[PDB]
Order: structure tokens, then sequence, then C-alpha cells
């Protein structure tokens, strides 16, 4: 007697490349897809020009001293988070 | 066989210990009384030195941080007359014999069964001609990647299951799954070096490490 | 490349010539011992609540040292190796970036692989979400630039 | 999410194993028949052959 | 100082994680920052105009 | 129990324990301890280990009652190149045992070792009504014998070997002594060797089996002898 649906699975590849064409693409690029000629796809390789990071770690954990090394590091984070939402604003802000 | 033997209080037994038995559960709650008995293993009284001692000061003593695994059996149950066993006559020092193998092979290929989940021994049998065929040169060593290759002691590892006996458990609920879909003879097949594991139950295995550690939470966010 | 703060000097094959005899009438090999190592174990910890004794087992623990900094690098360490790889995969090989951070060519790409699959989760929105949202990042490969401790003492330059 | 990578070079048990005795043992209760079989199979693990059906008694 | 112990002048304490959640304490803090600021244009609009 | 005594002593150095320890040792009589002093020094250089060999009985009747007597045989070496056999003999079978340790100190002896894991080459010999043979065997393959052999080759340090051993083999104490003369019987690559004018190289070749071994294996010898 058991509520839960049954679980038929799928390679993660799989699900992306029907959900988001974009990032599969790009994954093929990093993830080094093109160098071996076996498994080197027809498609042209696609230029990357955007990635996301997780910084909670190196903001909060990992840099607790005072010294100018790891302040600067923490103000550029900063000063680039501040620039990225600037032009989102923008693009928003004309009437 | 609902026997006390199959209950981790009682799971292993050896025969060369003052108290009988040896506790491999890092996660089992002891009482008082029970951890008083399972402490005579680990201290011992000189005389000339007038002092307890432990086992891993008897390590130091030997000077043995790295040893051949095949050399640490005559440190775990053995005695030296000139540094643990200073001042006892040598009328009474124990020495072992010839007779005494067999209650030792059988224990290791018993912990053996322990550490795979309380397996039968046919499958332990079974497991070491597998790397009798299999290349390399050091017999020890294949039966070490053979025991890591298994995929319920995978899942203990990535630290998810309190212990190999919850990870079978987990195995049967399909809550972890191989290359994206649940596995084809889980319980017999290897892992390679290339296979993923994720876990499907998101939801139950975050709570189950949430509760398992919210003591040791700190207060302050 | 010092010994002092080199691990990985450290931990270099060694050129084995041993020699037993005269040079100018006769020698052989030095075949009386293993100066290539064996199989070791070592008790690493004792639980006194339980008592519980852990033993750890190295294939070659006799020609290595603190192998444990592998599997243990920082985040910031992994994010570096992920900008890196988008930034200029020309250059950022696999072969590069294995012998730039000191470990094998089997991890870096393990961890390529599972940064990827996060990238995509905050990207659609399934982590930092609400007050730990300020911490996703968005960056683009050309503004990008690396910094090098050529200063002796604290200060990094930009070239 | 997990991924392995080569052939253990470490690992860590909750208690002492010698392998040596576990393996001294089961060394007495070997079958010459499994074995056999393993053997074979080996040598016939491409589907695709015509060499992997021919005429034998039993299973291999 | 006579607020020796209290350094950042905060008229509440900070929520316990223990209790009402990790998630719930951080939104509370984003929240006491904004009214810090939002409180700074109140008075400056009330004193300008009145 | 107090927890907090009991991690102190657990994280402890050893250096005062192991100087009170080896003054104690050194300074006991040669009564109690026969040991020369010379070898309770170099006891601290290694970490030993001991066996029982085999323990008999002789008795002697006289008049009115029996005189028994026991004598026991007791191998001791460190784990890595050195083994040595003490014979002792007592009214009782503990005395016994404990004379025949002690005596093991008194013997000890260095055994040859190619590459301090198994034997040169193979090695035939007689003792009396005894038939011991070795042969060598690759780095890791394990070791083929019985359990008396195995319990002295961990002494000893020997890791790859197989050895056979027929006759009258109901006299232990003939079994170990022909086990302890096989491996003085070995030959070294670097025996006067300076008299040969030439360098003795060490080289790697794959040992073979024989026909019947590859039959029945379904496998195949190095591919230089099947050149045809
Ligand atoms: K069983
Ligand atoms: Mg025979």
């Amino acid at each position: 007697t058991t509520r839960r649906r049954k679980l038929l699975g799928s390679r993660y590849g799989a699900r992306l490349a029907k959900k988001n064409r974009q990032q599969f693409e790009r994954a093929r690029v990093i993830l080094d897809c093109y160098s071996d000629e076996e498994l080197r796809p027809d498609s042209p390789p696609v230029a990357v020009k955007e990635v996301t990071i997780n910084t909670l770690q190196t903001m909060r954990f990992l840099f607790p001293q005072t010294s100018k090394e790891h302040l600067d590091i923490k103000q550029n984070i900063a000063s680039y988070k501040i620039f990225s939402l600037n032009r989102e604003l923008l693009s928003l802000l004309p009437k | 066989v609902y026997r006390n033997s199959h209950t981790k209080r009682f799971s292993c037994r050896n025969s060369r210990l003052k108290y009988p038995f040896e506790q491999i559960w890092p996660t089992l709650q002891l009482s008082e009384d029970d951890a008083a008995m399972f402490r005579r293993n680990s201290r011992q009284f000189v005389v000339d030195l007038s002092q307890n001692i432990t086992l891993k000061n008897k390590f130091a003593l030997n000077k043995a941080t790295k040893i051949p695994h095949q050399d640490a059996r005559a440190l775990i149950y053995e005695s030296n007359l000139h540094l643990d066993a200073v001042g006892e006559h040598p009328r009474y020092l124990k020495i072992r014999r010839v007779t005494s193998q067999y209650g030792s092979k059988l224990m290791n290929v018993r912990k053996l069964r322990l550490l795979l989940g309380f397996k039968r021994r046919n499958f332990v049998q079974k497991l070491y001609e597998h790397t009798l065929l299999q290349q390399g040169s050091n017999k020890s060593w294949k039966v070490l990647c053979a025991l890591e290759a298994k995929m319920n002691l995978a899942v203990t590892r990535m630290g998810v299951a309190e212990d190999v006996l919850e990870a079978t458990h987990d195995l049967r609920q399909n809550n972890v799954t191989l290359n994206g879909s649940p596995a084809q003879m889980k319980h017999a097949r290897y892992l390679e070096p290339a296979d993923v594991l994720a876990v499907s139950a998101v939801s139950l295995i975050k709570q189950r490490i949430c509760k398992g550690l919210f003591e040791v939470a700190p207060n302050t966010l | 490349n010092n010994p002092e703060d080199n691990i990985a000097i450290r931990n270099a094959p060694q050129k084995v010539f041993q020699l037993i005899g005269d040079p100018r009438s006769g020698v052989a090999d030095d075949v009386t011992h293993n100066p290539f190592g064996e199989i070791t174990v070592e008790m690493v910890w004792h639980q006194l609540k339980n008592e519980v004794y852990w033993y750890r087992y190295e294939f070659a623990g006799q020609t290595t040292e603190q192998s444990h900094r592998d599997s243990r690098l920082s985040d910031y360490t992994k994010n570096l190796i992920y900008l890196l790889r988008a930034k200029n995969p020309r250059k950022w090989t696999i072969e590069a970036l294995a012998e730039k951070f000191h470990i094998r060519k089997q991890r870096v790409l393990a961890i390529l692989a599972l940064k990827e699959m996060e990238a995509h989760k905050i990207e659609s929105g399934k982590q930092l979400q609400g007050p730990l949202s300020p911490y996703g990042l968005k960056v683009r490969v050309e503004d990008l630039k690396l910094l090098s401790l050529d200063p002796t003492g604290c200060g990094w330059v930009e070239p | 999410t997990s991924v392995k990578l080569f052939p253990p070079v470490d690992a860590s048990y909750p208690t002492y194993v010698d392998f040596e005795h576990a393996t001294r043992l089961l060394d007495h209760f070997t079958s010459r028949k499994r074995l056999n079989y393993q053997r074979k199979m080996i040598k016939k693990r491409d589907k695709f052959q015509i060499k992997s059906w021919d005429h034998h008694a039993g299973e291999a | 100082h006579r607020f020796r112990n209290n350094k950042f002048l905060r008229l509440e304490p900070d929520l316990d994680p223990k209790v009402y959640g990790q998630t719930e304490t951080l939104q509370k803090q984003v929240d006491d920052n904004f009214s810090l600021l939002l409180a700074k244009h109140r008075l400056d609009m009330k004193a300008a105009a009145a | 129990i107090n927890m907090d005594q009991y991690l102190r002593m657990d994280n402890q150095d050893t250096l005062e324990l192991l100087v009170q320890a080896k003054d104690n040792f050194l300074k006991k009589d040669e009564r109690t301890i026969p040991i020369p002093q010379s070898v309770r020094e170099v006891m601290y250089r290694h970490r030993w280990d001991k066996v029982i060999v085999d323990v008999r009985r002789l008795v002697y009747r006289t008049k009115n009652n029996k005189r028994e007597q026991y004598t026991a045989m007791v191998a001791s070496g460190n784990q890595k190149g050195l083994l040595g056999l003490g014979m002792g003999s007592a009214e009782t079978a503990q005395l016994a045992v404990a004379r025949a340790y002690l005596d093991s100190f008194s013997n000890l002896a260095a055994v040859p070792l190619y590459r301090g894991h198994t034997v040169y080459h193979h090695v035939e010999h007689h003792f009396q009504r005894v038939k011991v043979t070795l042969s060598p065997r690759t780095s890791g393959w394990g070791l083929r014998c019985s359990n008396l052999f195995y319990e002295l080759c961990s002494l000893a340090g020997i890791r790859d070997l197989t050895v056979d051993v027929s006759g009258a083999t109901r006299n232990k104490f003939f079994v170990a002594k022909a086990f302890f003369d096989a491996l003085q019987k070995q030959t070294a690559p670097h025996d006067g060797v300076e008299g040969t004018g030439v360098y003795v190289k060490e080289v790697v070749r794959r040992p073979v089996v024989n026909l019947g071994t590859y039959r029945n294996n379904g496998t195949l010898p190095p591919k230089e002898y099947l050149a045809t």
C-alpha cells in the first residue's frame, strides 16, 4: 500500500536537452566533448560567454582576516554583483 | 535467526580480547555498564611503571605510525616483556600456539560479512573467486577494491546513511539512482570508475541529515 | 619549487641505482631490500564514548605524504577551475589545469561536471533563493583577470 | 550527487581487518567448476561474434 | 559609550534559528537594514515638509 | 570514571614511559632475564613476535612412581630478516616454554631473502628423515604452505613462497629445523662478484607454467615462444 509513483529514470543530459537546449550545448564545450574523434559531435562548437557560480562560502566562510588581501577579494565580488544588477535595472527603467 | 548475535550490541565476537566482544558500529549508543565492559580492552595496568596505558600509547612505545598491514596483528593481540609487560616474570607470559589460527581465520571472514551488511558466506566466497580472475598483482588489495566497488558501501561513503544496514534498505526502496535510473542487479554488481550516483528521495535524505546534526548545529546564524 | 613549501616535489618518483662490489673488478645490483614501498595500515581515531577504533589502509603509504589534501580542496579553488576553463578552453586544457592545481585529470573533469550541474540549478531558480539570492553571481568570461603573487610578501598584482 | 574517479588508493574502516587470514580460509573452499565458467565467458564478451554460438555441453 | 554591550544599538534580539528557522532569521536581518534606511528618509521628509 | 582524565592519558607523549621502561629492563639480573645486555639493547630497534612450535612429554619410571619431564621449542624473530629457535627443558610445560622463549634470543640469525619477500632460487634440503622444498613466487602472490610454516614465515617476513614438506614429520622439532637449514643454503648474486669481471644485472622475466596449465585454463604463453 504505497502512494509513491513509479520512477522510470533517464540520463541527466537527456532531460536537459528537452528542457533547455542552450545549456546543453554550453555543457558539451566545457566538458571537453570535442577533443575525442569518436565522441566529437557533428555540430560546430559554440562559444561560452556567461557562467554562474556560488560565492556563499568565499564571502562568509573562507576569508576572515582583516588584511588588505581578503578585503579586496570581497569588495571586488560585491562591486561586480552591483554592476550586474544595474545592467538588468537599466533594461527596465525606460518608459 | 532472531539471535542476539544479529544485533549491533553483540554482532562481533573476538576470543583473543579480555572482553570477548568488539564494537564496530560508530553510531551505537551504549549504556554506562556496556561502556565499562568495552573499556577493558583499551586500558591495561603495568606493574613496574604502576600506571595505566592505552592501546594508542602502546603503538607509540613501539614507534608504529605506518606499518605493513600484516604487522598490526602482532601489536594488537601480543605483549612484550621490554615495553608493555616489564616486571612480569617470563613464566607468566602468554605465548600462542599454532592451533589458534582457525578461530582467527573464521573471525575475519565474519568481519567481511558484517561490513557488507550481514551477507551470507556464499556471497563472500564468490566475491573472493571474482577477484582471482581480475587483473592485478597484489591479492590483498584486489579484495579491498572489490569491497569498495559494492554499491551499498559506496552509498555509505557519500554520507547519506548512518551505516551500511541503513544504506541497504535505501536501495530496496530505490532512494538512489545509477546513471539516471534505478540500478539493475544492484545487490550483485560492481561500480566502475565513471559511475554517477544521485539521490532521488531528496526530501527524505535532507530530513535525515538535518535531524542528525540538529543538536550540534550552532544557535547563532 | 622548493621541498619546504612544495609537497608535490617531496612526493616525486625516485631514481634508484644501488650496487654492491667493486666498480673496477665486478659489481652487482643490490637486491637485499625493497625500496619501493608496500601496503601500510595506521590507526587514525579513537572514540572514547563508544570505544570505536578507525584504521586507514594506504597502497603507497611509505612513499607519499599528506594525501588527504587532494579530495579537500576549497570551494574557491573549484570555482577558479570552472572559470578558467570557460574563459579559454584552448589554453586551459585538462592537462594544464591538472598540473596547475596539483591534482589528477580525472578529478579535474569530475569537478567541472558537478559545477556545471549546480550552475543550471541556480539559473533555473532552484538554489540561492530568498535571503541568499545575492550570492548567485553571473560572470562574463571577458571581464575576468587573474592576479599573480609576483611581489615577495603580501600583495597581488594584475600581471 | 557523487562520482567515482579510479580504483581506490586508500580506505578507512571502523575496525582492523586481517585480509591474509580471511583469504587463507576462503582458499580452502574454491570451486574449479565455477572458475572455469568465468574463464570461458571472459573470452566471449562480444555477442556479435560467430564463435560465441558453437556447440557445447552445458551453459558454456 | 554607555551602550558597551549593545554595540549595534538594536531594539530587538535576533531570532533564534532553533525556534524560528534559519530562513526566517536571514529574512528578518534583511528587513532590519531596509527599515533603518527607510526611517532615515522618513525623518528628512517630515522635517523638510514640516 | 573521569572522561577528561581518560582523554588526557590517551593523547599523551610516551617519552617518559619509554625511558622508565628501558631503565628497568636493562637493570634486571641475569638470573630472571638471562638475555645478554647486548641483545637487550637491540630489542628496542624492532618489533618482535613469538610462537610455540611443539611441546613434548617424556616419562621415566622408577621403583615407586614415574618422573615426568617436558621439552618445548619456541621461535621468535623480528618482522624482517631475523629468526631464531630455542629449546628448553623443565619439570612443567609452563616452565619449559619460558626457558625456550628466553633461549631463542640467544640463537638469532640472519635470513637472506630476495628483495626481502622471497627466496633467490629453488631449494631442496634433506634433514634426517625429512624433505623440504621451497619455490619462489612473484611479489603479492601469497603463501602456500602448512599452518606451522605460515607462522614461521610471518616471523621472518617472507611474503610469497610455496613450501612442501614430506617424510617422517611426526617430530615437529625436526620439521622446524629442516626449514631453518633450507633458508641458509641460498646463494646470492653478490657472492664473490669481484672475481667475475662482469656486471650482474637484475632483469625482468615473467615465469612460465607447464603446458597442461595453459590447456586447462584456455590461455597462451608469451609470444616469444609461440613465434612460428
Ligand atoms: K552466514
Ligand atoms: Mg604434502
